């Protein structure tokens, strides 16, 4: 859970030299204790003095706190990366902010993965971190010689290995690409990313990026990982029991030599041998404990990446005044053809309008420049006070006002119930005489033939086929004068023929 | 200048007052029940006071008289897309051992997870068994852990305002004006009231008209290029996969980038299959444009054409198709409204100029007059029939009115009264008649009309001939014998030719 090598150092001297060894299993023994903050801190900054007092590897604070990728060991941090031999972290420049992150009272120094790379902060002896973190105060606190562990700290959690180089050609196109996925960042820390003609006051967002290491790094939003152990040649790294590491020549040798004890795993691609032993065993060792290394499926084409992490960062956000508008149309008209107004428009065409009349309303049928629209004829008499209101195309909202001159006293009906009622203009004055010949004509002309049926009765012939019924009715009538007759003389003779007794 | 439908209002609740130089002030509680009438016109409320001799107005008017719908709830709908990320693992570390260690999965189980951000929106973290062993980039001949978890964003910006209702009540909008000088336009609902502007409080009574057929149905409206339609959708809260209403939201500020809190969503809408070592999804989701019964801006379900009006409030009407009826009547509740009179009497003359217009109509007939005051009083010409009021100026000058009359000739006189000089004057004209309008192809509209007028329409005497013959008792009957005998001597002497064309087929040709 964090001892990779041996346990924490104690250290005596108060400057010491930190000699550069060349194993690189000597290397990775020496980043568990805690040197490379020194290194960077006796080589630059000046300070006298070792971090990292008796506390080792583990012990180094997050600011994330509870998190990944520190509960195992395996992982590289950037200063690691840094000291083993890949791209030089970048001096402390003014132009950079600190993000607002976790108290840093007590601190001595942290650094920071910026979109060009990596930064780091710190101060000279005998000054601490503030509260915020402006200037660095002087504090009798931090004048014993001995730092803890827990005054170096780190910002977000980073994975860093070697990656496999890739042509430019299958870069540029992320970039794009991942350009369109926010429009809405425009300038990350003074490096351009879009066209905005804006700016605005930068804000701290939390987000993941990758690193291929041809540009300034890669936003990543959405991507699909994936961990392979792979473990080909060369990945692990080991000691011997107490003294240390083995020496340079052993970790050259024991990979084609042949007897070499070590862990069933390493044994069986080594080439280890067996045989009769005693407790001589020449550095046996294992396996590194770590998850492995991590890919990157972004839409198709896959990139092994030189560095994964998620962290916060300074950004600003687009903005844009669009409140604008525009009024009511451009010099709009209103006519009066017949029966109905007649709009007009000159900026764009008509989307919808409704017209109010004097007792009306009415729909736009919209679609053309000069529509036409038309109300219910029979009643527009008067003068009016047409007003209408509608919108255009391109978000515009106009109305307007207007009148014109319609006929007072004129309905111009031809045969309905108008005119009835309405004898003294109706349309052509000179129209009633029509109507009153033709129905005085009519009215002779439809009683000459009452005079014809008064003398000549049209029911004589009809006079014919009732008697026919009164004959059979009367028949009928007449039939009953025979039954009363034969029924009774019947019943007389037989009255008659028992009535002698 | 205008009014109709008289009420006289209610006096003797009145609390008069003195002081500031003259303008006695008042203030009053009470109530009314002015009628609807046709959308052009107004109704009134003209105030008295039992002492000061000037009286002040307060008039309803009606433009629209539509069927706009009511409004149980609004919400926002954002389009969503579906996203998807996956992480693998080995079984070699120390924090999995065998899928999920509990019961069901708690927080995250692993940081860089795309639910730490601000945009991620709503997600639902899961585990699951993939392919282990060399062939796949595992140590060890187990199945490997799977851990993935999707999302839905919002990707260009388009936005959905929603309010599911199903009433479709009738409704107005009305021009409400205070005595003194004030004006403000509103929209009452059958049923319910409008808010207290300044202690008038006005609310509208209808005949509830049933419509042929409204489902649940809801106005969808986009907020971008403001195109409006119909469609199904669920009331507020729960989300039922089908219809519009699965990604509920409530608030315009973080609709358009969904966010974790503020509103809900159902699951089985991003469901996820795992592939041997990622995973990829595919979105359930139907989008609001393309749903079912997605009708457009001009539609005609049922008997009524729901076309669009330009509004504030319920961007949605319905109307009729020829004229239709609607029996309402407004309620005006009056609670604190404060007038001022001038208390002072100021001349007041005038004469009429001319009468002109329709027979019994939906108009009236429109009265011309000229007045000359020194005062800001309000007069009333009132007559046999209606009475009408109006506010007349400073000077001289001239004035329309609106009175209704019944026949052909206007003979009567009123007695036009302005602050406390109550005179007389004249009338005299001529009207015509003009029937109800009839309905022509081409127009749509968009009107309830609350008033026609039926039940007199017969031909009249005195009046079928004063355009056809002289004028005068024995003139008549003298036309009447003239017209009779004008046509009975040709008519009978053509029977001599008759015979000349009525033998030709019954004789030798
Ligand atoms: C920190 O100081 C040490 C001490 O010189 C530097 O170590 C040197 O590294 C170079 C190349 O890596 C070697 O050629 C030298 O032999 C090393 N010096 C010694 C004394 O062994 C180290 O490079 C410095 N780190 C910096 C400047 O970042
Ligand atoms: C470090 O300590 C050793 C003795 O342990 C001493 O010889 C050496 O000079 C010290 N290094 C310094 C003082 O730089
Ligand atoms: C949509 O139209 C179909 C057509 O028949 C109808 O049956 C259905 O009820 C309509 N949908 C809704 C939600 O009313
Ligand atoms: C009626 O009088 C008014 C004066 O206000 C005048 O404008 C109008 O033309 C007159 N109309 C007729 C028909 O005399
Ligand atoms: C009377 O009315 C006129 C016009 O409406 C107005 O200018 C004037 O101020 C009014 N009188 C008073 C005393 O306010």
């Amino acid at each position: 859970s964090g001892p990779i090598i041996c346990a924490g150092p104690i250290h005596s001297n108060k400057s010491a030299n930190i000699p550069h060894l060349l194993g690189y299993s000597e290397k990775i023994c020496q980043i568990d204790r805690l040197i490379h903050v020194s290194s960077w801190l006796r080589n630059h900054s000046q300070f006298q003095g070792y971090v990292g007092q008796r506390g080792g590897r583990s012990q180094v604070s997050y600011y994330p706190a509870e998190n990944s990728y520190s509960r195992w060991s395996g992982l590289l941090s950037p200063c690691d990366a840094d000291w083993l031999g890949m791209l030089v972290v970048k001096k402390a420049k003014g132009s950079d902010m600190i993000v607002p992150g976790p108290s840093y009272k007590g601190k001595v120094f942290f650094e920071r993965p910026t979109f060009d790379g990596y930064v780091g902060w710190g101060c000279s002896s005998g000054k601490s971190r503030t509260e915020s973190g402006e200037l660095c105060s002087s504090d009798s606190g931090t004048s014993s010689g001995l730092l803890p562990s827990d005054r170096v700290l780190w910002i977000g959690d980073v994975a860093c290995q070697p990656m496999t180089p890739i042509p430019e050609e299958t870069f540029l196109e992320l970039k794009s690409f991942s350009q369109s996925e926010f429009p809405d960042i425009c300038k990350i820390d003074g490096v351009v990313f879009n066209q905005c003609e804006g700016e605005s006051l930068p804000q701290p967002f939390d987000v993941a990026w990758m690193d291929v290491g041809h540009s300034h790094k890669i936003i990543m939003r959405e991507h699909k990982t994936k961990w392979v152990q792979e473990s080909s040649s060369k990945d692990f790294v080991c000691y011997k029991a107490g003294t240390g590491p083995c020496s340079e020549s052993e970790e050259k040798t024991c990979k084609t030599s042949g007897s070499c004890r070590g862990d069933m795993q390493f044994c069986k691609v080594a080439g280890c041998e067996h045989g009769e032993e005693a407790s001589e065993a020449k550095c046996r060792c294992s396996l590194v404990h770590k998850p492995g290394e991590v890919v990157v499926s972004y839409g198709g084409m896959r990139v092994r990446p030189k560095c994964y992490g998620f962290s916060r960062m300074m950004a600003t956000l687009e903005v844009n005044p669009p409140e604008q508008r525009t009024g009511q149309c451009t010099g709009c008209h209103l006519e009066c053809i017949n029966g109905g107004v007649r709009l007009i428009t000159l900026t764009s065409e008509l989307k919808s309008a409704t017209v109010c009349a004097s007792h009306f309303c009415s729909s736009a049928t919209s679609g053309k420049k000069s529509t036409e629209i038309q109300f219910h004829s029979g009643s527009l008499v008067g003068r009016t006070a047409i007003h209408v209101k509608g919108a255009l195309v391109d978000g515009t909202e106009f109305t307007f006002e207007g009148s014109c001159m319609f006929p007072d006293g004129c309905d111009a009906v031809d045969c309905t119930f108008c005119r009835e009622f309405l004898k003294n203009p109706q349309c052509y004055p000179a129209k009633k005489w029509l109507f009153i010949i033709i129905v005085i004509l009519l009215g002779y002309a439809g009683l000459m033939l009452l005079t014809n049926v008064l003398k000549a009765i049209g029911i004589w012939g009809s006079w014919v086929i009732a008697p026919v019924k009164l004959i059979f009715a009367i028949i009928k009538k007449l039939m009953r004068t025979v039954s009363c007759l034969m029924g009774k003389l019947m019943d007389r003779g037989r009255q008659v023929i028992h009535e002698e007794i | 200048e205008s009014c109709d439908e008289m009420v006289h209002a209610d006096s003797k609740l009145v609390s008069c007052r003195q002081g500031s130089g003259n303008m006695k002030e008042c203030v009053t509680t009470g109530r009314a029940l002015l009628p609807a009438v046709n959308p052009g016109q107004e109704a009134c409320l003209h105030f008295t006071a039992p002492g000061s001799p000037d009286s002040k107005c307060l008039k309803i008017k009606v433009k629209r008289i539509n069927l706009k719908c009511k409004k149980s709830s609004s919400y926002f709908v954002p389009d969503a897309r579906s996203r998807c990320t996956s992480v693998r693992r080995c079984r070699w570390a120390g924090d999995c051992q065998s899928g999920c260690p509990p019961h069901s999965t708690s927080n995250s189980f692993s940081d860089d997870w795309a639910g730490k951000m601000d945009r991620a929106g709503l997600g639902f973290s899961g585990c699951s068994d993939g392919c282990g062993g060399a062939a796949c980039g595992c140590f060890n001949a187990a199945p490997s852990c799977i851990f993935w978890r999707k999302w839905v964003e919002n990707p260009h910006g388009i936005i959905w305002k929603v309010s599911p209702c199903a009433a479709w009540v009738p409704s107005a909008v009305i021009e409400l004006t205070m005595p003194s000088g004030e004006v403000r336009t509103f929209h009452p609902m059958s049923g319910i009231p409008t808010q207290v502007f300044k202690g008038v409080s006005v609310t509208y009574l209808g005949s509830d008209m049933e419509v042929s057929g409204l489902t649940d149905l809801c106005e969808i409206e986009e907020l971008k290029s403001k195109k409006l339609a119909l469609a199904p959708c669920n009331q507020a809260g729960m989300g039922v996969v089908g219809k519009v209403g699965e990604i509920q939201c409530s608030s315009e500020e973080s609709a358009r980038t969904i966010k974790k809190d503020g509103c809900i969503w159902n699951a089985d809408l991003v469901g996820i299959e795992l592939r041997v070592d990622d995973a990829v999804c595919y979105s359930k989701i139907t989008s609001v444009e393309a749903v079912a019964n997605y009708s457009a801006i001009p539609t005609t379900i049922g008997g009524l054409r729901f076309e669009r009006s330009h509004d504030s409030l319920g961007k949605i009407s319905g109307s009729p198709l020829d004229i239709t009826a609607i029996r309402g009547s407004f309620s005006v509740n009056y609670r604190g409204l404060r007038l001022s009179l001038s208390e002072i009497t100021a001349t007041c003359t005038g004469e009429v100029t001319n009468v002109s217009g329709c027979y019994s109509c939906m108009t009236g007939a429109k009265v011309s007059i000229k007045l000359h005051s020194s005062k800001n009083s309000t007069a009333h010409v009132r007559c046999k029939g209606d009475e009408t009021a109006f506010s007349v100026l400073e000077g001289v000058h001239s004035y329309t009115v609106s009175l209704s009359f019944d026949h052909a000739v206007v003979d009567e006189q009123c007695q036009l009264n302005c602050g406390g000089h109550e005179s007389q004057v004249t009338l005299k004209g001529n009207l015509i008649f003009l029937d109800v309008p009839k309905f022509v192809d081409g127009s749509y509209m968009q009107t309830y009309h609350s008033s026609v007028p039926t039940g007199a329409n017969i031909p009249s005497p005195t009046d079928w001939l004063n355009a056809l013959f002289g004028n005068g008792l024995s003139r008549w009957i003298l036309g009447v014998i003239g017209v009779l005998l004008g046509g009975l001597a040709l008519f009978f002497l053509i029977m001599s030719l008759f015979k000349l064309g009525t033998k030709q087929v019954f004789r030798s040709r």
